[PDB]
């Protein structure tokens, strides 16, 4: 109880920490490697939709 | 007392240990591996698309 | 006298006295990795990610040798062998 | 009445004495291990956006193969990625959950825990260490014959200083294991003695030393990982 | 010759040595580390903020051991292991 | 023999062990933030002033490390914990 | 009064003379070869290939003369020999 | 066994552990700050007027501690504290 | 009370003092011709087996010493010199 | 057991451990001071009739303390202070 | 408690102090030196031929000051001074 | 029992350390002294008569303060100060 009580303020001041000063950048780390795995996958797609217009360039040629 | 005498539970934890490995070693390490080769062959695709389409646009204007 | 309290006094000043070894290790190798790493962030910077890979583990393995005694340590004030 | 040791759910069973309250702990951290696994097998995903489990364990696998790689290739030894990162993560999540808040007043001016790390008990790092000795040693054996290996170890890189050399391999274990033990031992004393303290006065201190018995307890995992990943490589070249 | 007494010295000269071993840890870690970021701050000074991470890194970790030792010291004086 | 002068005798130890140690502590740590700053005032006579405050984290992170020391010493001697 | 007490008890305080030194002297060790590591990981990240191998030598030796400490030091605090 | 025996020996010898780390401090701390000074005097001689307005302080920083253990030394040797 | 239990004790606390200096020692020398091994392949990757035999002869006698070091700690301990 | 026997013991210990401290630093610091000079007279002889100036006047106030250790050792041995 | 049991104790203490403070001395001495030898040597590997001969003093005048103390540890063994 | 017995224990156990630190300190000055004049030499051999004027001053000042150390230990031991 007691110490139960004064652990259990010590968790929630160590959660309001974690969560006001240490979350940002893990959250920014984790938004930024899923943007440049989105940006891969649009230039994979942009790729080969070049490659498909330049054939259709060949084509015409 | 003393309890750097080990105990019984030298045993259980390995046992516990085992599983965990096999597991890890069955859904986790091979799937990601197989996840980070497509990745790198999709890479290596879109940079061979890129050069290849200059290279038929290039080809293209010479017929 | 009671035996048990000359050996208990003499396992509690063997048990300070690895605190004393182990704190002198543990302060000159966490000042010691300290200064390689800051010297060579302030070199070329360039390694700054990469720098932070061997630190950490030589780090660790300084305070292995601290905890490792703290760890005998414990051993000498709470159950302290050949005690009768 | 400070209560180090005394393990709980002490239970005997065929002539053996087993310490219940480590088999619990390890028990839960193996079902949050295997939880995150199927977790990962239901969305392991290319063509999407990962989810942060995957980027989680694409980031561990990422850590373990950059380090094998870099010491040995791992076309030599492919097994030693899955072992490293079964080490790293279970004894990281282990150590994790410590941080959760069991302390409760004991009756008797000491406090004790649903859940202690358990490295708390020096069997759990020596069936570890142990574990990682007979694997690397079966490996240098099918590496190098079983005559070779002997040879090998015991002759080292200097044959003038043949002791010494048997010393670190028995010593090789001992690092792994000790060591270990020490920097999550202390966690577990220092929060009892924080419980001396009022609460009103007891919450900062026990406060700052959970958030470094967290940062410490994710260095162990680290330098554990890189230890067994070198130590393979060492035994494991001609 | 009450067994208390001798309990006490022991554990007194346990504090002593661990307080002695800890400051001198302290000491040496944080002078070398101070060492190294004045080397830093003088060769790269644009690059301070670049060398506080580091810096406050192995003190962070530095003088946490101190307070191990101190934490363990606490025990000694107070509630002395082994004391009857 | 009374027991509190065999707590008095180990309480001198331990303050004698305590002060070793701060003295230690502080002696090298402060001399090695000295050299350093002598280094890099050498290097560079502009840097003095933005020079002065890393050391002056150097001797605030030391002191602390030798004062604390320094009141624990004090408390063992102004009322030294087990005495009865 | 109890003479295999005495011997015992000088055991302890042997054994924790022992693991103090191995722990300092495996500090030192680690910091010096942590500090090298890291200053030519800095300077030369190819070099890496070849910096372990010879890097976990130094250790080995330093680890080779820790734990033989631990090792006497276990019988002294277990074997005492001459102890009646 | 008149108490103020055993009192006064483990005065002197906390006093003694007080000197002995004080200078083993100071003489660290000096030797330190003078290979400061020294190389940079060598480096470039023209400046040394000004080398010393950091040295002349740091080091005395460093001797501050000395005398401040002198002082508590004073105490235990002078006017022993639990003396009785 | 028997003498020999004294001299037992006294044996015990000089061997330990004895090989945990030695080992002390031998640690801090192995790390120091560590550093300039691996400071040496860093600097210069042609001398893989150029820089191999010097460094060997250093920690061969830094060894030395600490094995005949332990050597005569073996003696205080098992056949105690002055034993009666 | 002459109460003048135990003072005389703790004086003779303290007073030992007192000037053996003294050696520690004044070898440490000396030694140090003579690597930079040497150092300096190598780069640049001609500034060696220059650079002694500093080196006496680190070396010498290294000596005082020393030296200041040893007068005190005195004081314990001869003028064992509460000899009664 | 016959006197020369605890002559011989003192004594016993006394050469292991002696020789442990040698052990850490030819230990750093020997290291030292051998680093500076591979860090010549690496510069320039030429030079071996006369880089032995300071290397023979450094370590020479080192193991000297530990083979002299070491034979003074022998006199408290094989026969103690004031042995009484 | 006979206060020679405690007195001349004490008297030998101080100077048993008081060579130890004077050990300590001839090792650390020789071997920095040592390794300064190693890479001096190694720089310019040219530089070999010039640098033994500095050298033989350091290793001057340190052995010479050992010696002093080792006077004092008879002082302590044949002239046992205070026996009676």
């Amino acid at each position: 109880m007691s110490i139960f009580i004064g652990q259990l303020i010590g968790f929630a001041v160590i959660a309001f920490i974690i969560v006001k000063w240490v979350v940002p950048p893990v959250r920014t780390l984790m938004r930024n490697q899923q943007e440049a795995v989105r940006a891969a996958l649009a230039e994979s797609a942009e790729a080969a939709k070049k490659l498909a217009d330049a054939d259709a360039m060949h084509a015409k040629a | 007392s003393n309890f750097l005498i080990p105990n019984g539970t030298f045993f259980a934890v390995l046992i516990i240990f085992l599983i965990v490995l096999g597991v890890i070693s069955k859904w986790v390490v091979p799937p990601i591996s197989k996840v980070l080769a497509e990745r790198e062959a999709m890479l290596a695709k879109t940079a061979a698309d890129n050069r290849k389409s200059a290279e038929q646009v290039a080809a293209a204007q010479a017929d | 006298l009671d035996p048990n309290a000359i050996i208990t006094a003499g396992a509690l000043i063997g048990g300070g006295l690895i605190m004393g070894g182990g704190a002198i290790g543990a302060g000159i190798g966490d000042g010691i990795a300290g200064n390689a790493l800051i010297s060579g962030i302030a070199r070329q910077p360039e390694a700054q990610g990469r720098l932070f890979t061997p630190f950490f583990i030589t780090v660790g393995l300084v305070e292995a040798a601290y905890f490792i005694n703290l760890a005998f340590m414990a051993l000498f004030v709470f159950a302290t062998p050949g005690l009768q | 009445a400070i209560h180090v040791g005394h393990h709980t759910l002490v239970f005997e069973l065929f002539g053996m004495t087993f310490n219940g309250d480590t088999i619990l702990a390890t028990a839960v951290t193996a079902v949050i291990v295997i939880a995150l696994a199927f977790y990962l097998r239901a969305k392991v995903t290319s063509t999407g956006v990962p989810s942060g489990v995957q980027l989680f364990w694409e980031a561990l696998t990422i850590q373990m193969r950059q380090q094998i790689e870099g010491s040995i290739g791992m076309k030599i030894a492919p097994f030693v990625l899955p072992l490293s990162v079964t080490i790293f993560v279970f004894i990281l999540i282990s150590n994790w959950l410590a941080v959760l808040p069991l302390q409760y007043g004991g009756a008797d001016g000491a406090a004790a825990e649903l859940y202690k790390a358990p490295a708390s008990d020096i069997n759990f790092v020596l069936a570890l260490a142990l574990f990682v000795f007979v694997c690397y040693h079966a490996a240098g054996i099918w590496r190098r014959g079983i005559v070779g290996h002997p040879i090998k170890v015991v002759k080292g890189h200097v044959a003038f200083l043949a002791p010494i050399n048997i010393v670190e391999e028995l010593a090789k274990p001992i690092s792994l294991a000790l060591r270990l033990f020490g920097n999550i031992f202390a966690g577990g004393i220092l929060v009892a003695l924080i419980a001396m303290f009022p609460w009103y006065i007891q919450w900062f201190p026990n406060a700052v030393w959970k958030t470094f018995d967290l940062f410490v307890g994710l260095i162990q995992a680290f330098i554990f990982s890189l230890l067994t990943i070198l130590y393979f490589s060492q035994s494991m070249e001609l």
